[PDB]
């Protein structure tokens, strides 16, 4: 769940 | 160019960045993961190429974000590298590389790949 | 990483940059083509996320170069993405994205891609 | 997969490529820059790696055409990388490399990164 | 080329693969991991673009594993794009790009960068 | 006008 | 222990 | 002759 999507 | 970039951008995803384009090349502004919440929020840097353009080119620019905040580190960062494109459907298309830190056994799964296109709408 | 990643850089081709990384995840400096001449000099910004590391991880980073200045306008930019790795030979692997602004026609042939170290010797 | 991937699919752009999967992984098949001509017609060949999914994975798959038929050399090849997804929407999303034969000077400028996606409509 | 390209290959890790460069563009041969072991091997096919050079130019190629034998099936395949180079210290210099099969939420980290250097010695 | 393109 | 490595 | 290069 990386930061640059979620 | 400069003031066409000046304003809020969104992807297909919903990410969000606001950006400030200065008289000399320079880019700055926050990158939003997710539009809701006040710390899905980081910030971004960059630099844009000025240009007299006589055939309708697109302005040559790029941006970086490193992934650490008050909220979370997640010991990465990402550059986009792309061109804007102005006019009444303006548009910012990019290709992204995503680096993450690692041991040097694993450095050959250190860096994604990937594209992302942003609209003013 | 911060005080590791100050100071001066050379690739293998000969390029040079010059790098300040701030207490907050700045990278401010300039990137000279040619290390003989006074501009082949562009300014250079980027971003790192320092954080606790326990197992030998690289540091992840990026920055941009626009390609002008008071001597050459070469509308374009490239973005580097990669880790600093410190020690007695400390490096910073990176892989590139250089992007030209090109009419809508020529939007497939825009982007190339590939890769730099950098030591401090 | 397999006989999900065999047939003609198409691109953005308007390009065409037919290919057959055979059983023990091969893809074999031509390319058609345009779908007018019959030479703007290239052999294609790749793999693909076939697995039972409980999860709705892509099947992974690539392939490469060098640009040399009997009316054009254009002294280059392109890789695409990408997945299959099956279904009434079935696509291949792939990202792709397209580098040309250089002077040893030049070789920094050879090799190009894009993006593709095809469908069977 | 042709008969150049036919022979083992080894880069700096200390993988091998044997290929065939036939008369009308193509490659075929394998793709071991480790040199030890009897299936760490894998099936490689590809092309390459044939051309008179007459300023030293590289020779534009590319070619695909599926990582699928009778040992192993890691849902994955690898292209590799470059150029050969001959003479006394030939090489083949490549980048490649991985791609894993992903469900559509994970579908932007499918596909890995990176690049390798193939020697004869 | 490379070929993959035209 | 990705095949292309190991 | 691009600037990155020489």
């Amino acid at each position: 769940c990386h930061p640059q999507f979620c | 160019a400069e003031a066409g970039i000046t304003g809020t951008w969104y992807n297909q995803l919903g990410s969000t960045f606001i950006v400030t384009a200065g008289a000399d090349g320079a880019l700055t502004g926050t990158y939003e993961s997710a539009v809701g919440n006040a710390e899905s929020r980081y910030v971004l840097t960059g630099r844009y190429d000025s240009a007299p353009a006589t055939d309708g080119s697109g302005t040559a620019l790029g941006w970086t974000v490193a992934w650490k905040n008050n909220y979370r580190n997640a010991h990465s960062a990402t550059t986009w590298s792309g061109q804007y494109v102005g006019g009444a459907e303006a548009r910012i298309n990019t290709q992204w590389l995503l680096t993450s830190g690692t041991t040097e056994a694993n450095a050959w799964k250190s860096t994604l790949v990937g594209h992302d296109t942003f609209t003013k709408v």
